[PDB]
RNA sequence: AGAGUGUAGCUUAAAAGCACCCAACUUACACUUAGGAGAUUCAAUUGACGCUCUGA
């Protein structure tokens, strides 16, 4: 029974009368662009570092796996047989304050 | 890299404002939730 | 026509597509469509790192067939010692993952736990549920 | 092509507290509180706050003072936990509480005979026993303590090869949930690091290929 | 007089005309072309013209004056433009269209006259 | 009867089974421009065109 | 120490075209629109600075 929570309440839509104005000045928007412009570059360079992050470690796993080959076949057998130790990942994010 | 998910904007249109409440869980944890009546500290018993 | 060399040279039905269990064989490893759950008391943040964990897959080749949610669980419990309201609004967002291999199944992992954000709860399991 | 054996395990502990931000991010993050504040519609503590304000306002012609003041009271009284655990000792690399932003490795100097050699810590996995069950047992072993911990899987990450005869070093993941350690002024001099003191401590190449798949964040 | 192509009904885009504006919209360069119905390319207007490169929704404009002179130098008056729904809506385009307009072009053109 | 093809017939080099892995085109103009470019192309069959139709100067340039 | 060597990520390009990321429409992805960031590694067809592989 599927009860999403995208309806827009009819309370908020009868008040939803209180704060209509927005105003912004010239140096405020300038300011907004040159901003967004400078993070667009910081969130480019942060993508840029995980893609080089990614693909390293990814080269590692393969190079380890190619010398396992040439070493053991059996051994590449027991590691492609995946663990059912993945079957019940229950993880949680870290936290602001230690206990 | 958390800071990804952890900035982001609203894109809906009709909501009320975001107070950054700070929740604490018996664990001896603090953690920003989004709770109207902006009460600083939230505790759990 | 058919006899001419130019035959089913407007051919498009053999290049469109258009008409659940895992398996371990012991040379390709496939599991089957498993759900992340994505538990946030903070829906901008579970929308955030659900969008992050659908890019993410969506640039490392992973068909994504459901980006589902499932909203508010409430708890009526009291501030006791006074008597004080609390209400809960936890959502957890959960999305759909098919493409696993092993070891990319352990890279994709080892990302979203080093992208875990400041109070998300991550959930992989199987799809065997009721929505 | 006698293969000597030996394999090995990279330990992982997750970070506990948040990345410390820069202020361009800071920045970025007051500009979304200003969208919110410009996108948001009645904020139900500060309308009822300026109707009451209004109302005594007309009776006085014709709370959310206190309740501020007093969720700044609790504030104050509540005492909030040591941040950063690094800097206040700024010498035990050794204990678990070290460094929460980041994760960490374990690592650790014992001494052999022909070689003295910086080690993330070895295993000798037999033929017939396998790697997983090999970093179980070693872990058991050399660390003497109650690690409950995940493994990612049987699919391995890190080999590197050295000849003389010759042997290799192979590499897993696996990150800390609980963690009960005991007789932590032992003899094996286990310190777990950063990348930077990865990059500082390690002498050969085969650990700066280690430095190399040990994620950086 | 001279016979447009008249066919092509469905099939995008209408090959009735004497002579087509097109405009590329590449990475890094904006390209604008006026090219007769046979294909054969009359005058060109490129950004990556090596002389226009020095002094993105200017370059765009900038390129539609120099297009709208050389059309004038070429005498060629009339176009048939036909932009795909999206980039007729876009903005960048309604700018290109107006430069042309009062560069002296107009981007409607003639029926041929029958009979 | 059949006959066999004057020559390579199109939409031949991707006729893989991995639709679902190549790059699949999301767009209309992107077809559109591989699609001018097939019409320009030379063709075996019959067709509407068979029947009616320095360093110190860039540095220069990037300084300026 | 030896071999392969060299245009941003990629090219039977020669300073080009695809890729990249950002705001909005999107649950979300996508499309599209506004953007922006980007390379011929240096010294005169050659040598050396840099990567990979083979070594110690």
């Amino acid at each position: 029974i599927p009860i999403e929570d995208f309806i827009t309440p009819l309370k908020f839509l009868d008040k939803a009368r209180e704060r209509p104005q927005v105003e912004l000045t010239f140096e405020e928007t300038e300011r907004r662009a040159l901003l967004l412009k400078k993070w667009s570059l910081y969130k480019q360079q942060e993508r840029k570092m995980e893609r080089d992050t990614i693909r390293a470690m990814l080269e590692a796993q393969q190079e380890a796996l190619e010398e396992l080959q040439l070493e053991s076949p059996k051994l590449h057998a027991e590691a492609i047989k995946r663990d059912p130790n993945l079957f019940p990942f229950e993880k949680e994010g870290p936290h602001y304050t230690p206990p | 890299d958390s800071s990804r998910a952890s900035l982001t904007r609203v894109h809906r249109q009709a909501y009320a404002r975001l107070y950054p409440v700070l929740l604490v869980k018996q664990d001896g944890s603090t953690i920003h939730i989004r709770y109207r009546e902006p009460r600083r500290m939230l505790a759990m018993p | 026509y058919k006899t001419k060399p130019t035959h089913g040279i407007g051919k498009y039905k053999h290049l469109i597509k258009a008409e659940v269990r895992a398996i371990n064989l012991g040379t390709d490893y496939e599991y089957g469509v498993l759900n992340i759950h994505l538990t946030a008391y903070d829906m901008t943040l579970a929308e955030s790192y659900a969008q992050y964990v659908h890019n993410l897959c969506n640039s490392l080749s992973i068909k994504v067939e459901e980006s589902y949610a499932m909203p508010t669980k409430t708890i009526e419990v009291l501030q006791l010692q006074m008597l004080l309201d609390s209400v809960l609004t936890t959502h957890e967002r959960v999305v759909q993952i098919s493409g696993l291999s092993a070891t990319f199944a352990e890279i994709f992992l080892e990302i979203i736990q080093s992208s875990l954000p400041e109070g998300v709860r991550l959930s992989v399991k199987e799809h065997t549920e009721e929505d | 092509s006698p293969w000597r054996l030996l394999g090995a395990l990279c330990l992982q502990r997750p970070p506990v507290v948040s990345k410390p931000l820069t202020p361009l991010q800071e920045e970025m993050a007051s500009l979304l509180q200003q969208i919110e504040i410009e996108r948001s519609l009645y904020s139900d503590h500060e309308l009822r706050a300026l109707d009451e304000n209004q109302r005594l306002a007309k009776k006085k012609a014709d709370l959310a003072q206190d309740l501020e003041d007093m969720w700044e009271q609790k504030f104050l009284q509540f005492k909030l936990g040591a941040r950063i655990t690094e800097a206040d000792e700024k010498n035990d690399r050794t204990s678990l509480n070290r460094k929460l932003d980041r994760n960490l490795v374990l690592l650790v100097r014992e001494k052999f005979g022909d070689q003295d050699v910086w080690i993330l810590p070895q295993a000798e996995w037999q033929p017939g026993e396998t790697l997983r069950g090999t970093a179980e047992r070693t872990l058991a072993t050399l660390s003497e303590n109650n690690m409950e911990a995940k493994f990612l899987g049987n699919a391995p990450c890190g080999h590197y090869t050295f000849k003389f005869l010759g042997a290799k070093v192979f590499f897993f993941k696996a990150l800390l949930l609980t963690g009960d350690f005991s007789q932590a002024g032992n003899k094996g001099h286990h310190v777990w690091v950063t990348k930077d003191e990865l990059g500082d401590y390690l002498k050969p190449k085969y650990l700066a290929q280690v430095r190399r798949f040990v994620s950086d964040l | 007089v001279a016979r447009k192509e008249r066919g092509w009904r469905t099939v995008f885009p209408s090959r009735e005309f004497w002579h087509r504006l097109r405009v590329i919209r590449t990475q890094h360069h904006v390209e604008a072309l006026v090219e007769h119905q046979n294909g054969k390319v009359v005058v060109s207007a490129s950004t990556r013209e090596w002389a226009i490169k020095k002094h993105n929704v200017v370059a765009c404009e900038s390129i539609g004056r120099v297009l709208a002179q050389r059309c004038l130098e070429a005498g060629i008056n009339f176009m048939v433009y036909q932009p795909t729904p999206w980039e007729a809506a876009s903005d960048s385009m309604k700018r290109l269209q107006s430069a042309m307009t009062e560069g002296g072009v107009v981007l409607r053109e003639p029926q041929r006259i029958y009979e | 009867r059949r006959t066999p093809p004057l020559g390579p017939m199109p939409n031949s080099d991707i006729d893989l089974s991995n639709l679902e892995r190549l790059e699949k085109y999301r767009s209309f103009d992107r077809y559109r421009r591989r699609a001018e470019q097939e019409a320009q192309a030379p063709h075996w069959w019959r067709t509407y065109r068979e029947y009616f139709g320095r360093t110190q100067q860039l540095l220069e340039r990037k300084q300026a």
